[PDB]
């Protein structure tokens, strides 16, 4: 039933857990108390699918196995700036180097 | 120390493998030395037999990590009331970061080559400090 | 519920729950401010970090099966170097 | 790396203890396990059953001292030619003076009082660094 | 050949230079006698007894016996051992 | 039979081999060697005993397992200054501390 | 060093030839001399009676270039458990680009003429040196 | 793949994976860092051989298949030869 | 399978190996990683046969038996010098001395 | 005072010639004598087998001008860990352009035939001392 | 900052100050500018140049490259260089 | 990609670097400090091509391998008086004496 995820936005991205019970716009107001910015004002994204506030997180994909502590699904962010909404852009992490000789 | 009470007194036992690693159970004889017995496949449960008041610890059967049972380090099977087995739980522990950073780096560079690897000096001595089962019964000894 | 921002040494910046943070008791003690610069860990190992987080808090004192941490062969020496300065 | 070939082929061994310790024979199963048998007494010997291709090694049962068989660190029981049994001869082996000392001092002072002993850090570390047969066959495989 | 070594109090043992070369502590002091002022005499004996020992029982099929190390000497020993590397 | 000794004068004190066909005389003759003396100015004691040149070293006690290399016996050794015989006197080892508490 | 037990119990084993060269099995007798016997054309297979106990290498019939038998340098028969005779696979090493090149030369050039080819010194010496069991055993012998 | 450049003493340059030029402790070692290594004595028709010999031995190394035999044409054999003694693989 | 190649142009030589069943397109991504130059802008032969992206390198008659490790398959490579595709140029190895006497 | 020590204990080594002269590579023997050995070509790198603790240098094989080896004079081969050959780069040095104009007139002038230059008599005498590997081992020696 | 050196026909040459003083006998006549009145133009530019290489590739790793020479210029560019010490 | 130069005008010669990536415009800024004029009153020169202000030195041709610091290669420079700019003039160095005999 508990899921845990990765609301992510350019180099922003906030760990945090729900039920598949638990709504889009539930998971709206928890981005909300951190990034000050009211539901309204926000689009979440499962891959590059838009969110409805009223479904469930269970019937949009987040299951308790695919978001998993160790291993958390990554939710889409974007903002409104003033009358259009931003585009969905998520900052990738850094990139490891190449494997050392000794552990090919 | 820590070694097996020759009871004489049965006691059946389900030794559950609830961890992704291959488990091998190890038993403290009567002169406290580790006796280790067959190993335990991922996911796999065996009925055996064992006596009460013996005492067993469980590790990666390829890398010695060790494992915990019922919760804790060590399983001693008691009195099977009612035909009931006793069932000993072999679960991953939380292992700390470090720890489990050095089990996956040690499952990737052969230990001749560690001191190849571009990292501080004072982890090499932490590489080559591979889970020992002897020098785990030495501290638990200093208690 | 109050998080925390952990700010990897490429500028990402992770926000995790205070509790889950307090996991670590040199974050614990990095804290004491809600903010912590980690200027020689990228981006790729403080995310692995803030799992590990989620992880422990979630499996700590639990008799469910508990699953393997996973860490991926390319980030293990620089999660290990990371792990072993916050000794975590 | 270092075990037993399972070769179903019967040996039978005489395992002959010529030194002064209580032995420890140790057979490394199929994984490379140790696994300790039945201790001798100092002195003894046993016409014991193995099998062509095991590994065997021998140590002080109640230090953990290594200890030499047929010369050397480990036995592999061969084929029995006419049934005579393949003889393991158990012998101490020339130690090191230092490590001779050690093992003396580590008979008489309990590890946690080691560090209360008067001699350089390093040879606080060498006592306390008790023989251990994992370790040793870290060593040899290396 | 022989050699001389002089142990901490003044004693002088003389043993067959090849023995001594057992250590390559005294091999580096010799390149015919040499002084031990930190190691006494009796220590510098049970030192000599080990070359003997060593030399005899190395590489032999005979039963070994045990090298004996009496308590009062052990600490003794063990530094002197040391600084040998023997 | 292969005997092991220690030849002691004053604080001197040679390790030496010797066989149990030996003779009194042969050990003589290898103290010669080292410390160029002759057979003439050397007596040689087992304990407070006098040692006979004809006699082998095995009758005189010394015999392959009581001389051993890492316990060897001890000879006695007495020179000549021109006319008398000196006594024997063998300079005792050094001796070792109290035992440590720890050790004890 | 390296000889047969002369136990006088039978073992049957199949020599395959897996390798383009005609090999050469050689059997270390009872002192411990190489003792050649019958050849076998590349790709070949023959039933042979020989004892638990023996030693057995196998080399390059013409030129006496070392071959492996069950990937090694040495071959002892064991009991055959079930009937089954033992098999006995003799395969090509992989040899250094080096020895592989002498291999090619003095298969080419004859011994007298070594020297009047165009090369540096040093590899007058080398092709001289033609693989030697007898120096082989005496090599290992000396390990 | 991370590959590497081998030229020969004629300008041919071979571009072979990294991982099968390090079979060799000599190229390795020329490697410690640089991609390329020029080897002015030795020519295309020999380096070419050096690196199918490479692809040989991380092929058959510790291969219970039957492994085939490394071919060498008579007229390369002297200089092959040469090559490999001074590269010593 | 395994099919062993040396990607050939003018004076580059390119050793590499696939599967039997990879296609030819996979491969000029090999050459891409290595020289730069897009698929786009690549061409690959066998003799003088232009290869399909889409065939599979042993319907080119790439095979484990012909495309061996110690003896691998040619192909050709042209790359596109802006408007125009380069023809085929293949630069030879160099060539063996004459064979001496005493090795004929 | 510079020589090599006996140890018997081999080392693997690269000569790389990383310049454009025909290359002399030079061992001080045990007594400190200067062994000449077989040159290299230009930009031409070679394994081959010496001993820690030996000494080297190297200088161009047609003139004598002393080179430089991991930018210094002398290479003394040491441990090869890891099993990996120790390299040896041996480059041009930074020449004087006092010195570097010297080589040029050497490479032009028979010695003969100096005193037919006009120059001052100075430098007929700072030709004609022409690069000498004894007077550089004195001249290192007493540093 | 550069400094000027003029060659004996005349022809002025600017080159970084540090670089020159790479000659000791140049950096002597600074304490602006410096006439060589027996150092043509053809050799003082050579010079200039080895000023450039000197700095560039002392106490470098690459391989360095050899110092060209002309022969019709080696005699005339020694004196200088003698006189220059460099 | 550092490139070495000779910056040349009649008796004036300027040896400086700079980078690849510098542009000749940037070139001018170095003359101008040194010689006190203006870029605006300055003309550069390749043999006889005249540099544009905006195109990178390696664009010119002056690249690492060919702008060598013990052979650099030669600007040429002109300078502009009031109206007019002068035609580009390089007076050349001196002849070198003819080859003694010793070295023909
Ligand atoms: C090989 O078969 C087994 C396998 C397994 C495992 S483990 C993971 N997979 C499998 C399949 C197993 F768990 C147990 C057994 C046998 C049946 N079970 C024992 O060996 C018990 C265990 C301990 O309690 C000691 N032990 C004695 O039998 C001792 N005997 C006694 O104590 C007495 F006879 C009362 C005096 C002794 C003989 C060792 C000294
Ligand atoms: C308690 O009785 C013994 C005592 C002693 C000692 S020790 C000091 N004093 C005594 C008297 C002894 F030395 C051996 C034995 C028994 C008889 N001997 C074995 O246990 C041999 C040894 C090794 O070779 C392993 N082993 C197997 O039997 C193995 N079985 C097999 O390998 C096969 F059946 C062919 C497949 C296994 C069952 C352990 C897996
Ligand atoms: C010519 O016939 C053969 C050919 C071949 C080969 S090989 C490649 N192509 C063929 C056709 C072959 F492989 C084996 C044999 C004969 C049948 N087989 C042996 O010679 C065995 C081999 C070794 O094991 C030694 N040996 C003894 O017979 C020894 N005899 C004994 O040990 C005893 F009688 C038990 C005491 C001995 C007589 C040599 C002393
Ligand atoms: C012709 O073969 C070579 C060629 C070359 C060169 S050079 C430019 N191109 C090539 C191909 C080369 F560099 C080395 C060697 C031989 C293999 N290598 C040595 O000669 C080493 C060198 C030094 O270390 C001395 N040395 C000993 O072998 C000495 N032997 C010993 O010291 C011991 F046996 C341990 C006691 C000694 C025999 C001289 C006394």
């Amino acid at each position: 039933m508990d899921v845990f995820l990765m609301i992510r936005r350019h180099k922003t991205t906030i760990f945090t857990d729900a039920k598949e019970s638990s709504t889009v716009f539930e998971l709206k107001r928890i981005v909300e108390g951190i990034l000050k910015r009211p539901p309204d004002e926000q689009r979440l994204y499962k891959d590059d699918q838009l969110l409805d506030d009223g479904k469930t997180l269970g019937e949009c994909g987040f299951t308790s196995q695919t978001a998993r502590p160790q291993a958390p699904a990554t939710v889409g962010l974007a903002f409104r700036a003033d009358d259009t909404f931003e585009a969905l852009c998520i900052e990738p992490f850094s990139s490891p180097p190449e494997l050392p000789d000794v552990m090919k | 120390v820590l070694r097996s009470v020759n009871s004489r007194e049965p006691s059946q036992v389900i030794f559950c493998n609830r961890s992704p690693r291959v488990v091998l159970p190890v038993w403290l004889n009567f002169d406290g030395e580790p006796q280790p017995y067959p190993t335990l496949p991922p996911g796999t449960g065996r009925r055996i037999h064992s006596y009460r008041g013996h005492l067993w610890l469980f590790r990666d059967a390829g890398t010695h990590d060790g494992l915990l049972v019922n919760q804790t380090e060590l399983f001693v099977p008691s009195l099977n009331v009612d035909g009931q087995p006793i069932f000993a739980n072999i679960t991953l522990p939380v292992y700390t970061l470090k720890e489990r950073c050095l089990q996956v780096v040690r499952s990737l560079v052969k230990p001749e080559n560690y001191r190849r690897l571009d990292i501080v000096r004072s982890l090499y001595e932490d590489l080559e400090d591979h889970p020992n089962v002897q020098k785990d019964l030495e501290r638990l000894t200093q208690e | 519920m109050m998080y925390v921002k952990l700010i990897s040494s490429d500028g990402h910046e992770f926000i995790v729950k205070r509790e889950h943070a307090l996991t670590s008791g040199t974050i614990k003690a990095m804290l004491s401010t809600n903010e912590v610069n980690f200027r020689e860990i990228p981006s790729h190992v403080l995310s692995k970090v803030c799992m590990y987080f989620t992880y422990k808090v979630r499996y700590t004192n639990s008799s469910t099966e508990i699953p393997e941490f996973p860490i991926a062969p390319e980030i293990a020496l620089e999660l290990l170097m990371a792990a072993n300065f916050l000794d975590c």
